[PDB]
């Protein structure tokens, strides 16, 4: 449950926005 | 003597590999920077090559040497952009040094005192090319970098090409590998000796040389104690704080047991470049311009099941949403370093 | 002089008071060890005293002179206490020191390496008072401190006493206050010089001293940074690390900057320990043995609406918080200190 | 939301279980 929680990532990259 | 054997097996980027017809090296060795670490290389295969589908699945870099990916594009140059890219806005970062670090805008508010070392100039692809035509002119010192997502605002030579790109290829790589949609197609132009510092980024990546050849050194998500990079509500997150120039031992001690996987890639050369991996790129020095084209794909979801111990890009997950998380729980970001060091002090370190 | 100024108001717990019927001193200033720091007086009201109201509102300790809390009990003692305490088994912890630090067995798990420097033994009150009469014949240097929650078998009369306790009284705080259920009552009865380490509890409590005398030594939960508890997942969670009789100020170095709140306790008076507020408990030199029955209650619900800053039991909640879900995600309690120097090392520290 | 996850507290005092 949490471990899911923590697990999701972003998608930031090396761009802006 | 294992020792020996070690720093042979760092025999960075290799030998340059000879071109067609006997055009000569392609680069060589002098038009690579000089840094304090040992590098192994990375391994230029064949698409159809086992091996090669195996580095993508177990997420380890590797080049593909003829996936004809670009194939279109490798046509492409500055006369020929300026006449088919269009005339939308093209993102254009200025510098006065070869590092052109990235820094969020987004984040820039909760850091003040932090004053960017390059700046970011919207203009057409024909002042960009101005642009670059006057420093050369001047010769000026100057630095830039075009920086653009590539966008509905594209002639339709450009749209034509885009066709022509193997989409057959790239499309079962997306779905074998569980991927998710394609965000965008980084357009990267930059002058000779530009240099985009190591970071690490939250997408699967397929690097697709076009035009000169860069050098990328990446390092393994498991060296994260080795990069230290910015804290994550900082404008500069996901970006390395050690100067690879110049290496604050006393800072970043962990530096020292850092060791990369480089390689050089040229116009036809796909990079894969895993999500998470750390990876440092430059435009070879008296090299002339570079043009890279890059596919950002967001990564697959998170297993149903989750198996232990838990891989290294998990951890970094983990330590990215602690922070993100202590920072919306303190309702200020500059109260995060804080709480962290009271947490561990005399208790854990 | 302001240093002079402090140097008076840490007046420590103040002068002894005088017993009625001119008994003598109470106690005397050396029956109390000697420490390293500073200790400001917890004030001593009556319970009808609009002040005492503020300061229990404020979560803020004192000490209730009148309230006859446990005014049934005021009589017990060995004797009354073994005829009508029952014969249900009594949780009593062995030391071979004073210091009787505690520690939770279902952590003794994940931490092999730890050897409790105190055993517990269950045993029926007269083997309690057996053990406690060999020690004092044989002259051993054995510690003992009984320590035990009362219930269901305990005789007709310690029912009877506990009918009359002030109920009315405490029943009031617990609703003015918005607290939680009363989780239970822990009967204490220790030998002089009995010490229990500084830690913090998360339940409000009403200390109601009972015989003997007890200097009790607090504090306030901004300390945390001063006082260094062991790792959530270490079997001695919320008690500090820090050797009160010998501090290491290397590994603990903010402990110079502690500064504590104390009081001593006598038959008939009623601390309030506010949740989350740290606390030394000990049982006077050469003042025979110390009895004391504590109320537990719940504490009141997170609020509604977070309001900012955070008061700092809110971040001592925040940083459990995170040690725990760490602990989770990771699999393995003992990755926790590991994942959290490497987010902070040459990151935020 | 996480906010109030974070602040969640327990109920651990200075005895077993
Ligand atoms: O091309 C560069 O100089 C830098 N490229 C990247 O960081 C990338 O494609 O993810
Ligand atoms: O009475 C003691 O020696 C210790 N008491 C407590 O820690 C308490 O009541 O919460
Ligand atoms: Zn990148
Ligand atoms: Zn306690």
């Amino acid at each position: 449950e949490v471990v899911k929680l923590l697990l999701e990532h972003g998608a930031d990259v090396l761009a802006q926005d | 003597m294992a020792a020996t054997a070690a720093e042979a097996v760092a025999s960075g980027s290799g030998e340059p590999r000879e071109e067609a017809g006997a055009l000569g090296p392609a680069w060589d060795e002098s038009q690579l920077r000089s840094y304090s670490f040992p590098t192994r290389p990375i391994p230029r295969l064949s698409q159809s090559d086992p091996r090669a589908e195996e580095l993508i699945e177990n997420e380890e870099p590797v080049v593909l040497t003829d996936t004809n990916l670009v194939y279109p594009a490798l046509k492409w140059d500055l006369e020929y952009l300026q006449e088919n890219i269009g005339n939308g806005d093209f993102s254009v970062y200025s510098a006065s040094t070869h590092k052109f670090l990235y820094y969020d805008e987004k984040k820039m508010a909760n850091f003040q005192n932090f004053k960017p070392r390059s700046n970011r100039e919207e203009m057409k692809f024909h002042e960009f090319v101005e642009k670059l035509q006057d420093i050369q002119q001047r010769g000026g010192e100057e630095r830039l970098y075009l920086q653009q997502t590539l966008n509905d605002t594209v002639g339709r030579k450009i749209v034509m090409d885009f066709l022509g790109f193997n989409w057959n290829w790239i499309n079962k790589q997306q779905g074998k590998r569980g991927w998710g949609q394609l965000t965008s197609n980084l357009l990267l132009i930059g002058m000779e000796g530009n240099v985009t510092p190591a970071h690490y980024d939250e997408q699967q990546n397929f690097f697709a040389q076009i035009k000169g050849y860069k050098r990328c050194i990446l390092f393994p998500p498991d060296q994260f104690e080795c990069l230290y990079p910015y804290p994550v509500h900082h404008p500069c997150d996901r970006q390395s704080q050690v100067d690879f120039d110049n290496p604050d031992y006393e800072r970043f001690p962990n530096f020292q047991n850092v060791v990369g996987y480089e390689t050089v890639v040229g116009p036809g050369d796909v990079l894969y470049i895993p999500m998470y991996w750390w990876h440092h790129i430059e435009s070879l020095l008296n090299g002339g311009i570079t043009i890279t084209v890059n596919f950002w794909y967001k990564g697959a979801p998170t297993p149903k099941r989750i198996e232990y111990p838990l891989k290294a890009h998990q951890k970094v997950a983990i330590m990215r949403n602690i922070e993100k998380m202590l920072g919306e729980a303190l309702g200020n970001p500059q109260e995060v370093g804080p709480l962290l060091n009271t947490m561990i002090k005399g208790r854990y370190n």
